[PDB]
């Protein structure tokens, strides 16, 4: 990483994903969202996990 | 350890290699370890003349 | 988002006559300047030129 | 798409020849030539205008009789035209030689296209980079467009060259299928003037025609172009200056 | 791919001549031509809509007469079409010269296939990037499709070109080989109707047919054609709501 | 590998020619054709299965007559077949012209592979890329595979097309040198059913045969296929229960 | 970069042959040559300051006799020039042979244009990189330019070679159409002197001219050149001053 | 070698022609064939082994009669070889025509080398990808080898093909010049046994020869074959116990 | 890149053909030859010193008699020289065959020049990388040099080959048009003497001339040659003090 | 890489046809042959070491009769030798027919040089990569070396091939122009030993000669060559100690 910019974005990226997995095997907090273009980015949010 | 295959190869390359060494290192440090490596069709190649 | 998509291309022959009119105003004197012949020569130029 | 457009033999992976497409941009690097066919015969007008007055326009020719009842105009290389029109003249005469009957406009265009087709198959040859408009009157007036592809299309009014797009926009509006000689000559002049972006003078237009009730090629003389050029110019100014 | 599709003198690992099949893609991009066979003859229906209205709407044309019981429709280049159809005409008269019999549809399709294959096999020259439908009745109704490859496939209803996808699929459901002369005509019009995704007008289409009873090519004028267009149109609107 | 498959003139470093190997890949790509020889004749069966019910059930055609007792059937590009078998017929007639003897399967095979090789040698022409299984009766039944290479090989029983490997592994187990004529043609229907993996009707296979006892080529009708077709089917069903 | 300047068979998608435009720029590395047409004759002026002192006075010497009223200067490949100039003499004497008529300049230039287009269309060969000035008096004085492409252009003053751009501009000002033989002859000498950036003397030009009255080629003698040189140097001196 | 191996017109910087060296490798793809000369005749043993039991072992054969006292064997393409040897029959016959003399084996070898050499020079064509063994008796035994280049080497115990490497090794050690016809016969069966690395039977191998006392070609019937192989087997087992 | 130089059918972007431009330097790689003209005739001198003891002191020759009254020198490839001068000689003798007249010095060099022009336009062949100097007396002496393009330049004293740079500088000061035969001959030997940096020996240089009295080619034995070489050598010693 | 050794038509920037210096290397790699010119005759000595003893120890040939008074020996491809010698022998026999004169060594040399220069000049056919030595007595002894490009170089003594370099230095010292027949022969045999780095054996050399007083070609027989060898081995051994 290039430290201030990259570490923050990488950290928040993880923190999003972690949270949505861990409160739902089944509905509690249902998570909804959107993205404009999903192929301009490498998998993170487009992982089957 | 699940290693993404999308992330592998770029239009000029260096980060695609970083993730090979990284999971290699991680695997050794924590053996036994099974590195799933999808997909060997985005890094498998054939020759040309 | 930006709802009217306005082409201002390089001005027309008439549209160039009017640009010279804007100039003439702040210019002092001219009576033999033929604005049209000026436009004709200056085919495909914009206000800046 | 590199290498499938660097040959003539080679179809694109998309299928279509893009070499022939490129020989069709070569038309457009010529100068506009417009023909408009009327109920009374068929009129061919052409841009006789040239880059300096060192060149005399009159001699620069743009517009040739091919028989005595068929004329054709070119757009594309001057160079390729010389051969094609000497082919076309030979072919009309070859028709009159073994039948004794003056050629059908359709048939001249066809035979021209067939010649061109052969020069667009083989890999050791460059296809004819020009196009002709074939306009005559056999028994009925016809006004053909030969293409450097080797294809033929009949029209009621058409252009070739750089002015191709505008002239279409003009006749979509103002052509009618009931026009006289007189209306057609005015409309053919107006359409050209928009293309070159300039008011006409007979020293920069060439006009030749073939009438139904005559069937002999004639060229509208500089003298006799004048009454039409007054009327055409007034409309050309009205459009190109709002 | 690369290189196995950029030359005429290769073969791919698959074993396809992609050079030939991209001249089959040149047919494929414009336009629908339909053949529909019946027990009363064979009917060859074809588009006659090309471009804007400045081109004439009752010529140019896909259906060339080839003999007095043979017609073909074309799809693909107008440059290949003229030379090939002239050749087909010649080949029809070669069987007449030397045997003095009317040519048969089978033999003609065999000849024009060999014509095309000769160019395929040789390198340094492309094959004709056109397809035809060869429709005729000698003493047996026949409908054939001749390929830009130099191949021969017999049909009883087909379409080539842009309309191929829609008209195969229409005829998958509708067709039965027990049509009448009329029943085949409307059904083939209905089929071309869907292909351009509009209601058909007699003034942008042409129909040819070769009858069992008479055993002539007869060329269907816009006037006779129009009745059948009225019968199809009701069908066509129903299936463009579906 | 690239550049040892961009020409037919270029031998590869291995001594293989990958072009010619890719022309054999062309033969596997196509439809199947199986040849079976027995002591009383040599029976030749070919897939008559169609892409749609829009194609005439007999698509012209899968078994040609070449001589009076010589047939061949086809697998690979159907385009190449047209010219290649045409040439084969003229040659079988030429030997009747110049010696007044029916040609022998060796020598017809020989002419055709020599003709093949000439266009493998040249780089200005690409060879035929179709394999034919030429069958006939000379003094004994003979069955030959003419390869796209230009090689002949004689077989006791054989296959080509997509089903090739399947029918080589099959006849290794079953084929014996005792098989009857009727049981031979049946054994080749079983083979045929294995390749496509669907049962046979007489409407998706075409059988001709060559009899010693007649010493003539004969074409088996669907009507006279019907008993053989059922018999073979019992066995085809059992192979698809394995 | 592109295959478009790498073949002569390929039109660019810009619709230009770059090979022809690099043949074009083969002319400009030849030494200057200027033509002046007057109503009283037609005048070709050509460098003869070419070479060292180890090179003859009369070293090329461009204004070769083509006929008995026709001379032609050249710029470009001195090699390719000789064959075109030779072919010009034969074509002219052919005109004399087959008709017994004096060679029309216009038709001779046409006939060079067609000959040069055989080498343009074909790709196994290359079109000459020479521009010739075809001039003579057939019935009225005429001056044309024939291009590397083999395109017909009418000029009344022009230049070819390295001196070209300077001389085009000079005649756009100076050239007139109310022009006498002596004045013309003086005027074009003026123009040559700008090209070579230096004063003339009658030992570094050859001037040929074709009179109307006489109707013959004649070379001007050095002694005869001299007064024309003297008059011309007055303006050269003024215009190479600022 | 990397770009100097894409044609035959090239020489490589090694002084070698890699396109001809790749053609020599074509020969090792095919099987071994061995010739021996002894003082009583010359001996030709060809491999006739089938790769599948559905073949007939009488067409993978190498031995071809060329004259009544010259035979030859082959390795390389099958295809090329049959045309190469149909030529060698014609050359041999052509000598008998004009002289009334059967061709000396030395002369015949020189002729067919010269034929193969013209296929190497031309860039329109690939060499013959074959080597031959020409074995004959003119008056006294001769055995020569052709290379795929068209070069000529006289031999006296020899092989070509894959097993060539082992047969060379074999005749290095074993072969002396004090051997009889029978004793040399056995050694060539042993040299074939080494190379396939198994025991022979006389239906997978074929022997032809030319003797000097009979001065003819004969072919060893299967009947006359068994004892030679039975002796060989005794000795082939010993090399499979090394 | 750059070049645009792998064919002659492609012009370089500079307006040159690199192919011809590398062939002009292939002359400089070749042996030197020196031409000098005087008014009592024209002497042509050629270096016959090539090799050392392994090569014969008489190596052919390099100063060939082309006609009876015409000789020429060669520089550039020995190989290209051999064929060019065969044709040249044929043409010179062919003129007398058809006219019975001496071929002009100017015109013989032209017809040599045309052969190579031919090789500049066809792509199937390379231009010859050779320069002949054409020396004779038609009835006044003339000296020309022929160029790899087929370019023709009239000289009066010249060098070609290795000595190209050297002799031009040397003749700037030295050369004049009133040197005598003897002063000029001697001046020619010095000039080769600077080229090679060495004193000459009459045994390894060959000199011919055509004088004006005779108008017939003659050749100078090494015995006659001695005094000239002697006078020459003093000045060569003077050069090689610097 | 280069692209100048892609083909012959392509010169390098170095003013060299790069592909013909690579045909030159073709000579070097092959086995050696030496011609030694004296005034008592000419000697020709050439390889027979080649292969082992599985070859004929009297393998044919390096020493070709061309006429009965002219012989030649070769290095390079002996494929290219086989055709080149066929043409040489015929070329010489033509001279005898149409003049009834033995051809001279030198005149022969020019004709074969011209033959080689045909393939050198053309681009669609590769040059020969073979050198020729032509040694004869026509009426004085004469010796040439013919280069692969068709160039003519006359030698005092020469070798070509592998051993060239060893010979060049050896003959540089000892060889004289005033040698005996006996001396020159023994010495070139000393030289031939050094070339292959071993003692001679008369089975590893083939030796021919043309004598001045005989005017005939004769090949020295192995045991008639043996005393010469026997006095030559002494020297070879002496010089291989060091």
């Amino acid at each position: 990483s290039d430290t201030s910019g990259d570490r923050e974005v990488q950290r928040t990226m993880m923190q999003l994903l972690a949270e949505l997995d861990g409160f739902d095997p089944r509905g509690d907090v249902k998570v909804i969202g959107a993205t404009n273009r999903i192929d301009i980015l490498d998998p993170a949010i487009l992982r089957p996990g | 350890i699940r290693v993404v295959g999308s992330e592998f190869v770029q239009k000029y390359i260096g980060e695609g290699a970083r993730l090979v060494r990284e999971v290699f290192q991680l695997a050794k440090e924590k053996a036994p370890s099974i590195i799933f490596i999808d997909e060997l069709d985005a890094i498998a190649a054939r020759r040309t003349n | 988002r930006f709802d009217r998509i306005i082409e201002v291309p390089l001005p027309t022959f008439e549209g160039r006559i009017q640009i010279f009119k804007i100039h003439t105003r702040k210019m002092k004197l001219a009576e033999d300047v033929d604005f049209k012949e000026l436009a004709r020569i200056t085919e495909g130029a914009s206000g800046a030129d | 798409q590199m290498g499938y457009d660097r040959a003539i033999t080679v179809f694109s992976p998309d299928g279509r020849l893009f070499q022939v497409e490129y020989a069709r941009e070569a038309v457009k690097r010529g100068a506009t030539a417009i023909g408009i066919k009327c109920k009374e015969g068929v009129i061919l007008i052409a841009d006789k205008r040239v880059g300096s007055k060192l060149l005399e326009a009159d001699t620069i020719e743009k517009i040739y009789k091919i028989d005595e009842h068929i004329c054709a105009a070119t757009s594309g290389l001057v160079a390729d035209a010389r051969v094609l029109i000497d082919r076309a003249r030979i072919e009309a005469q070859i028709n009159r030689l073994t039948y004794d009957e003056p050629i059908t406009v359709k048939e001249l265009a066809k035979k021209i296209c067939d010649f061109k087709q052969q020069y667009t198959q083989y890999g050791g040859v460059r296809p004819f980079g020009v196009s002709l408009l074939i306009a005559g009157v056999d028994e009925v007036p016809k006004l053909y467009e030969t293409d450097p592809s080797g294809a033929l299309l009949e029209y009621k009014a058409t252009a070739i060259g750089m002015g191709r797009n505008a002239v279409t926009e003009f006749f979509e509006k103002e052509y009618r299928d009931d026009l006289s000689f007189d209306d057609a000559m005015v409309l053919g002049l107006v359409a050209m003037g928009l293309s070159i972006e300039s008011e006409l003078v007979p020293e920069n237009i060439e006009v030749g025609y073939v009438k139904v009730d005559d069937r002999t090629f004639k060229e509208v003389s500089p003298e006799e172009l004048k009454p039409y050029v007054e009327r055409a110019n007034e409309r050309i100014r009205e459009l190109l200056k709002k």
